[PDB]
């Protein structure tokens, strides 16, 4: 064929496939014995398909000869020059992320590539893409492209992804095509562009600068969102995405949530740090299955008790006291709350189904309530912390140790303050004078189920004068 | 114990997914990054072992890939492990197995 590279003469594998890796490979495939043994090009023409990955190849030289190739899988070898690729113009998919490479010309005339995967190489320059108007798929995320200009004309992209240093995405407008977009770890805050793309289904956009969203408004058609580690803080325009079923907005400067009120499509919402101190409206979001609300500024967690589907669920790092909303959401079985003011964990007895309970950093004093949740499989109750109701000061003061194993048993103090001695269940403090306080702490391994932690704390003691 | 400050969803890993690849399953975390800033990784077949990188974590944020289409009736199951260090690369957590289970 013009253009086609052939051999004339009967040759060893070895001599065509110069690389020791793809040599072995090829010999398996063409039904040989050794490397050794001689092929004709009637043999190399029976080769369409190439699942080659994983298999340390630094060459592809002697590819050029499977003329047929229709599909190659090269991902994951320590491949930078591609030049065997460029009359092999029967390719439709190309998989080749996880490589060494930067030069891409040799894929320039590929017109009947319909797939190309290059994530994770080292390109600069996709000016070689400019001419493949029948990719439908095209990834190159993990690349140091800050120029996507190359993209305005591949007319027929239903999935893209790049980066890492693109600014610009005006080069997108034409691409109405597009249905699933990912442009995450890019330097990009203007995302104007995307109001064109209309038929746009998920856009992916985590680790950006993006503060405005009001391009997304007409982009009825999205069910999946992802602005995670960017600078939003007003999410109105999201009210008109009433199709949205997975929604990520963790990392922002968000604390108005009314516009979420009205998806009630969604299954998965991530609104972990952020400036929420109101979650009423969440209320009627009943088709939630997994819901973080970790560091935030929330007391109030009550409209939490409508989210009777939730199986998972955070709410660490905020000023919650009352975890009792929680307990009516009995299909629970990963729950995470420490760094919280949480005390009385009875209510916690009712989610017989819980797996991951996650409690450090309370005031929690008592694990008894907690005992019968024997499916845990993972705990949390390190470090917890509180200060009792002040007691009379006497220069032979006695308190009754109140912190209590899963078993109903005191636990022993680990250390005590100011010189002080346990004899169970009291510990005792022989002052040489008054003090303001006393203290003691106290570290416990214990397992519920098959779920095991340190149950610790230190306890501080006000003595009246 | 071994939960400590991890912070993980359950993993839902369908096969013959639509891209863009790499697709994100879920973001890991170390409540230990109110302390220090963290930094993720992952071990195991399937991940810095063969097969090489079908499972990768971004070090910084915690989101744990997928690179490509995953096959039940090839491999069902993978065994991975993350980790969390901080800027002295010193762990941060005990490392947490993740058992991933390849569904329709």
């Amino acid at each position: 064929p013009l253009g086609s590279a052939t051999i004339t003469q009967d040759t060893p594998i070895n001599q065509i496939f110069t690389d020791t890796a793809l040599a072995e490979k090829m010999k398996t495939v063409l039904g040989k014995t050794n490397v050794t043994d001689t092929v004709s090009q009637t043999d190399l023409d029976q080769v369409t398909t190439l699942q080659a990955d994983r298999l340390g190849i630094k060459s592809i030289d002697g590819v050029e000869y499977l003329n047929n190739l229709t599909q190659i899988n090269f991902s994951n070898n320590q491949l930078t020059d591609i030049t065997p690729l460029k009359n092999l113009t029967k390719l439709v998919d190309i998989l080749m992320n996880n490589n060494q490479i930067a030069d891409i010309t040799p894929l320039a005339n590929l017109t009947n590539l319909t797939g190309l995967t290059l994530f994770n190489n080292q390109i600069t320059d996709i000016d070689p893409l400019k001419n493949l108007t029948n990719l439908n798929r095209l990834e190159l995320s993990s690349n140091t492209i800050s120029d996507i200009s190359a993209l305005s004309g591949l007319t027929s992209l239903q999935q893209l992804s790049f980066g890492n240093q693109v600014t610009d995405l005006k080069p997108l407008a034409n691409l109405t095509t597009l249905e699933r977009l990912d442009i995450s770890s890019n330097k990009v805050s203007d995302i104007s562009v995307l109001a064109k793309l209309t038929n746009l289904e998920s856009l992916i956009a985590t680790n950006n600068q993006i503060s405005d969203i009001t391009p997304l408004g007409i982009l009825t058609n999205l069910d999946e969102l992802s602005l995670n580690g960017n600078q939003l803080k007003d999410i109105g325009t999201l009210a008109s995405l009433t199709n949205l079923t997975d929604l990520d907005l963790a990392n922002n400067q968000i604390s108005n949530l009314a516009p979420l009120s009205g998806l009630t499509k969604l299954t998965e919402l991530k609104l972990g740090a952020n400036q929420i101190s109101n979650i009423s409206p969440l209320a009627g979001l009943t088709a939630l299955t997994n819901l973080e609300l970790n560091e935030n500024q929330l007391e109030d967690i009550s409209p939490i008790s409508n989210l009777k589907n939730l199986t998972y669920l955070t709410l660490y790092f905020n000023n919650i006291s009352d975890i009792s909303p929680v307990s009516s959401l009995t299909k629970l079985q990963r729950l995470f709350f420490a760094n919280n003011k949480v005390s009385d964990v009875s209510s916690l007895a009712n989610l017989t189904n819980i797996n991951w309970l996650s409690a450090g950093h309370n005031q929690i004093s008592d694990l008894t309530p907690l005992a019968n949740l024997t499916r845990i499989t993972q705990l949390g109750l390190n470090d917890q912390a509180w200060t009792n109701a002040p007691v009379n000061y006497k220069a032979n003061v006695s308190i009754p140790n109140t912190v209590k194993n899963v078993t109903g048993a005191l636990i022993a103090p680990a250390t005590i303050s100011d010189g002080g001695s346990y004899t169970e269940p009291d510990i005792t403090w022989n002052l040489p004078s008054y003090t303001n306080e006393v203290s003691y702490t106290f570290s416990q391994p214990v397992t519920i189920g098959k779920g095991t932690t340190t149950f610790s704390g230190t306890v501080t003691q006000p003595l009246k004068g | 114990g071994p939960l400590g400050s991890w912070v993980i969803p359950p993993i839902s890993c369908p096969e013959n997914e639509k891209g863009p690849f790499p697709k994100n399953l879920v973001q890991i975390k170390s409540n230990k990054d109110k302390e220090g800033k963290v930094f993720y990784s992952i071990t195991g077949q399937g991940a810095d072992t063969p097969p090489v990188g079908v499972f990768i974590i971004e070090r910084e944020t915690g989101w744990l890939k997928v690179t490509e289409p995953l096959d039940r009736e090839r491999i069902a199951t993978y065994t991975l492990f993350s980790h969390a260090v901080s800027s002295n690369g010193n762990a941060v957590e005990d490392p947490m197995e993740i058992l991933i289970t390849v569904t329709d």
